[PDB]
């Protein structure tokens, strides 16, 4: 019974491995046990990258695979393609759990940078005509993680109701998102158009819709 | 093993309990048994318990132990990972797996709950398309802009529910227990706001869902 | 108290008792004296209240080896394997926390309490107790092994306590005594020891002042002086050899370990019976068992309802009317026949 | 408590609250004790003692119940068959409740029973009944069965004549001894008498959840059937018996079936057949009666000669008999 | 398989062992242990030299043979507890006792080995780690399947 | 003797063959003791008693 | 001899038997007839003969 505490990146590079030891707390990870190590997914990932103690677990590929590895179950991923971001769960078995903690950074490296494009949507009046006059931009396609989606709304920043869209933590290294300057219709009067100014992979474009 | 769908993502009052659902389904729902997850991000590997139940050893964890229950109608694998006495803390995944490589081999899809006791508002679709200008060129993402949704689920979706995976959908952001987010699909020139791209903006938690044509500015 | 049962003993300093039943005649202030007994039982675990921290190790530790107890300075302990209870024999030793321990003596006449690390092969004391096991059941030996019967019992509560029953864990107390202080005659000595020091003189600073360290006063004759002892910050409940002229009446809390359960108990089912009818009367021959009781008791508006100590192998005419009878011999369904 | 040293000097001892709550002076004591001087001078110091009545823990525990009965009624599950219908109705038997059967309206009741398990106070303890004399409410001897006064079981007050006896204690060792009474709650129960759960007069069977007496044998049942005869088998369509003469096979002194009654009857169409026949000395083995000829019936009688008036099929018969030993 | 000796005069004998024994490993069984000597004297004491009559004395030695008690045919009596496993994922190891190896489903039923193995395709409780023996068997069995 | 474990299983009652011999079988065994899994499903259970005086 | 029908889990082998008769002849024997002797007989038993038959 020990919470999985190990190499806080138990991951590799594209076309690299990352072989770590992921401390459940008695010792290796098992197979009558249970414990492992591999790369899961978030989104309350039912899928052991690695369980079972000498290989890949049930439900993730076997190349992130367990082991009883350091003091840990051992999250050998070898195999880090270009989908291999996850939590890396290395923990250790008690015969009815392979009890994982807050999983190594998982890492296989791919998607390099293209950064996303803010496309926009003015505040308009189907929302406007009530006082909800959102400038919409769907900032999408970036990479890596870095659109600094800021608000112009006609020129002037809109900060009063102004939500930028983030990015998506995907293992592919694509996102999307959606920023609203959110002013009233007469916020959407007063600035002129809906317009996200969006820094995506190193690029500043001020994208905007047609208010 | 255990092909576990996980539940879809709770909204619960305080002192309830939540069952993290599961269609723990295509082997064995004893083959694969109750392996509850109760688990948070900062948790990772969060504790729900562990069963393969083909003898019958269903069991919470540390973390499926007090606020969790595992409970199923595990025939079909049917399952619910109980957040038991669940407060304004049930915000975790109650989630799917089975035991079956003696570990959670066999695993579950998740379910992702937002405990909270307290109220929210219904999230309302506006349509919001893109601009006149521009708005029909390479493409349009035209969509149902979901204000003010609470509880689970409040989102937005794209093209009538059809066409909408490539289009920009902003996750329900938190304001005043509402979120706020948008779906809008993105087709071409024709599609979007031309053709047949809808919006719904979805808040389920009052009920309301307003699936309409994202359309151009004019 | 019960889980963090450091906090109820790092509360209140273990103390000494002033048991005069402490080794065949002489009595004093050991750390072997019982404050009170607990019998509440069918099971029948006395719940003896030990004057150490019998359960606390004696730097506060969870130390289920450190049986803690009380010297003049605090930590008068030893390992928990020098407590013993002897009532009429060794009983069986059932939980410890503290100042409470419960326990399955057997019969006896007084319960000993013994501490033998530094009490000289189990210093302790016998306190006159009369540990009969009042057994339920139509019989009555001390019997689990067969499958014979379950009884509803009320048995002690065995398992670790959090709270039920608050010991007065306060009264900062004091004592008697006459030798708290020293002094070479002229000048008299003070030091650091394990009494909560006031001075007694026929005049002077130890006749007022502060007693935790050392102090000299000079020109002081020795039937003057006397050194001081209370308590403070804790104490046992009411100072039952504890004379507790302390002025500041005032409570903490502890918990009792483990208050009682409705518990069972395997009763000893007896053999049967040999029936005999007669004309209107039953002869039921009675082989024996381990001594019980068994009740013939008649049919209908008053008949003869007797009991009868059913100790040998023998025979009793419950004399069956045709109003009939109920023959209850034992640990079965009572029913007795009718006129046949 | 610990008793207040006055060393020298007189404390002083105002009253507690406690319900037998005895503090006395005594003075001149003589306080020789381990660790520390609680005397320092040659008189007038002394212990104010003070000791205080209070109630038992185990009363969540155990408590003992001196109730003063009221008036019981009786509750009943008469296994009923009315013809075809077979059901078991488990009401209140005092005449007041209708019984819904199926299709009937028992009324068991308004019975004539004073002979219950009631005294004037039964003592109820730990299942242990006892109709014993339960004294004013606290007014109890020293020592007296029931000291405490049990005004609320969770109540406030305990009215007590079990009393603590302080004393000058012995010098030196802190001995404020208290001469209390002997526990008359460990003699009224350790040490209690046969109870009244045994020795049921009646021959009744007591328990007490609530107090009250199962499988009472006292009395008939006075039972009132509302039922029509339109839950009845109707006498158009039912076989027309003839020919009855009944037999005698075998006679029983007093066993259950006792009589072999060989009853034969000529039918004019199938049916079911009665039993009920007008005799108080005997008793049908059943109503069930099949297709005639010749139906064998335990002929149930405890009277020697038997002459049973039977009643079969709307036409009746005399059986003859001596019976067994 | 016995141990004999002189024990207090009494109803009830408890019999401990404590040399690995757990914590004075014990039981306590009742025996009317109740000294029906012969004669009209009553007590345990020799000395003054009067008595001399026959007695029925247990033997000191020990035997070369007067009667077996047959012990063999190592059996098992029902548990749950044998081996480990997560559902499809069994380890039975080496074990004290004769462990039959059970599951629940496949050829998982029994076999009292001590080898190791991995289990998959049967229960999760449903491994039936069983109790036998080899070169062992108790006497009757009283308690004891 | 050593009862018939049956677990599962509804055994049959031999005859016993000594003159104290009362041979039967309490169906419904339920054994879980810390010594091996006889009993592996909560049907088929029974307890072959079977006794002889001498 | 009388058998029962045990508990779940240990292996109670339920069986409920007579009482000691052969303790009962002795423990509970009567005053035995070497007391007693009419005649004074001198009753003793290698074989059963009464020397000094009076």
């Amino acid at each position: 019974q020990a919470v999985v505490t190990q190499e806080s990146a138990l991951t590799t590079s594209p076309g690299e491995t990352v072989t770590l030891t992921c401390r459940s707390n008695i010792g290796a990870v098992t197979s009558s046990n249970c414990a492992n190590w591999v790369q899961e997914k978030p989104d309350h990932f039912f899928t052991g990258l690695i369980g079972d103690t000498n290989n890949r677990r049930s439900g993730v590929p076997a190349r992130f695979s367990g082991s009883l590895i350091g003091d840990k179950a051992a999250l050998t991923i070898t195999g880090a393609q270009t989908e291999d971001e996850a939590i890396y769960f290395c923990a250790l078995w008690y015969n009815n759990l392979w009890v994982f903690g807050g999983g190594t950074k998982l890492t296989v490296l791919g998607q390099p940078k293209s950064s996303p494009s803010v496309t926009l949507f003015p505040p308009s009046s189907e929302e406007l005509e009530t006082n909800k006059a959102t400038l919409v931009c769907t900032i999408t396609d970036f990479y890596p993680g870095v659109v600094t989606v800021d608000w112009k709304v006609d020129g002037t920043p809109v900060t009063q109701g102004m939500e930028t869209t983030q990015p998506s933590k995907q293992s592919n290294n694509k996102y999307m998102a959606s920023s609203y300057l959110t002013l009233t219709a007469r916020a959407w009067e007063r600035h002129s158009s809906y317009s996200c100014q969006v820094t995506h992979e190193g690029h500043t474009v001020e994208k905007s819709l047609s208010r | 093993q255990i092909q576990l769908v996980q539940s879809g993502r709770e909204v619960k009052n305080p002192g309830e309990t939540v069952k993290i659902s599961c269609k723990a389904s295509g082997y064995t729902f004893t083959e694969y048994p109750m392996l509850w997850v109760k688990q948070a991000p900062g948790k990772g590997f969060r504790w729900m318990g562990l069963i393969y139940t083909n003898t019958g050893e269903p069991t919470y964890a540390e973390e499926f132990k007090g606020r969790f229950v595992f409970s199923l109608e595990i025939s079909a694998s049917t399952a619910y990972l109980q957040i038991n006495n669940l407060t304004n803390e049930d915000t975790a995944t109650y989630f799917c797996v089975r035991d079956y490589f003696i570990s959670l081999d066999y695993w579950g899809q998740g379910t992702t709950l937002t405990v909270s006791s307290a109220k929210t508002t219904a999230p309302s679709v506006y349509p919001l398309a893109p601009v006149c200008g521009g708005t029909t060129g390479s493409s349009v993402t035209l969509g149902c802009l979901v204000k003010g949704y609470f509880p689970e689920p409040v989102t937005l979706t794209w093209n009538s529910g059809s066409l909408s995976s490539g289009v920009h959908t902003f996750p329900a952001l938190l304001q005043s227990g509402l979120y706020t987010l948008s779906s809008s699909v993105t087709v071409t020139s024709n599609t979007w706001p031309s053709q047949t791209i809808t919006c719904n903006v979805a808040h389920p938690a009052s009920s309301t869902k307003v699936d309409k044509k994202i359309e151009s500015r004019r | 108290s019960t889980a963090n049962h450091f906090n109820a003993y790092k509360l209140t300093r273990p103390y000494v008792a002033y048991c005069a039943d402490c080794g065949m005649g002489h009595s004093c202030h050991s750390p072997a004296m019982i404050e009170n007994i607990q019998a509440d039982a069918t099971d029948g675990t006395l719940k003896i209240q030990f004057a150490s921290q019998i359960g606390l190790t004696k730097t506060d530790t969870h130390d289920h080896t450190k049986i803690r107890y009380a010297e003049g300075h605090d930590i008068a302990e030893a390992a928990r394997s020098t407590l013993k209870v002897h009532s009429s024999s060794e009983c069986t030793v059932t939980g410890t926390m503290g100042h409470f321990i419960l326990a399955k003596c057997p019969p006896g006449e007084r319960i000993s309490v013994s501490f033998v690390d530094s009490k000289n092969e189990h210093r302790t004391c016998r306190i006159a107790y009369h540990h009969e096991q009042r057994l339920i059941g139509r019989e009555r030996f001390t019997v689990r092994p067969h499958h014979g019967i379950e009884l509803p019992c009320t048995t002690y509560q065995l398992t670790t306590a959090e709270t039920s029953e608050e010991i007065d864990m306060h009264m900062p107390p004091d004592i008697p005594d006459r030798t708290i202080l020293s002094q070479q005659s002229g000048n008299v000595k003070i030091t650091v020891n394990g009494r909560t020091v006031r001075y007694s003189s026929s005049c002077g600073s130890q006749a007022v002042g502060t007693t935790t360290t050392d102090k000299t006063i000079n020109s002081c004759t020795v039937d003057k002086c006397q050194a001081y002892v209370t308590s403070h910050t804790k104490w046992q409940f009411n100072s039952p050899f504890v004379p507790r002229r302390m002025q500041a009446e005032r409570k903490g809390k502890v918990h009792i370990p483990f208050p009682l359960i409705n518990t069972t108990c395997r009763v000893p089912l007896a053999p049967e019976a040999l029936v005999r009818s007669g004309k209107r009367e039953a002869t039921l021959s009675l082989h024996p068992i381990h001594p019980t009781l068994l009740s013939y008791r008649t049919f209908g508006a008053e008949r003869v309802f007797d009991e009868q100590w059913i100790t040998a192998q023998t025979e009793v005419t419950i004399p069956v009317p045709v109003e009939g009878v109920e023959y209850q011999w034992g640990n079965h369904k009572p029913q007795r026949f009718v006129v046949a | 408590p610990s008793p207040y040293v006055k060393c020298c000097g007189t404390a002083e001892c105002r009253t507690q609250d406690k319900p037998e709550y005895k503090c006395a002076v005594f003075t001149g004591v003589y306080p020789f004790m381990w660790g520390g001087a609680y005397c320092f001078c040659d008189s007038e110091n002394t212990q104010m003692s003070e000791a205080y009545v209070e109630r038992a823990d185990v009363c969540k525990h155990d408590h003992a119940a001196a109730y003063r009965a009221h008036t019981a009624s009786l509750r009943a599950k008469i296994k009923v068959t009315y013809g075809t219908v077979n059901q078991t109705v488990e009401a209140y038997v005092n005449g007041d409740h209708a019984v819904t059967i199926a299709g009937t309206k028992f009324i068991f009741g308004p019975v004539s029973t004073p002979w219950t398990p009631f005294d004037t106070k039964i003592l109820v303890y730990k299942g242990e009944l006892y109709n014993q004399d339960f004294p004013r409410y606290g007014a109890g001897q020293p020592g007296r069965f029931g000291d405490i006064q049990s005004r609320t079981l969770d109540s406030r007050d305990l009215y007590a004549n079990t009393g603590l006896k302080l004393a000058r204690p012995a010098a030196g060792n802190i001995h404020v001894p208290y001469t209390q009474t002997p526990s008359g709650f460990k003699t009224w129960q350790k040490d209690r008498d046969s109870p009244l759960n045994a020795k049921a007069p009646f021959g009744c069977i007591i328990q007490t959840n609530p107090v009250r007496a199962m499988n009472c044998a006292v009395g008939n049942i006075p039972v009132s059937m509302d039922i029509a005869d339109s839950a009845f088998t109707r006498l158009t369509d039912a076989p027309v018996i003839s020919e009855l003469t009944c037999t005698v096979s075998t006679c029983t002194h007093s066993s259950d079936f006792g009589g072999i009654a060989v009853l034969s009857y000529k039918v004019e169409k199938s049916g079911r057949c009665d039993i009920h026949s007008h005799s108080n000395v005997a008793v049908l083995q059943e109503v069930s009666i099949e297709t005639e000829g010749r139906s064998v019936i335990h002929f149930s009688t405890a009277s020697a000669s038997p002459s049973f008036v039977v009643s079969v099929c709307s036409s009746r018969a005399t059986c003859t008999a001596k019976c067994e030993p």
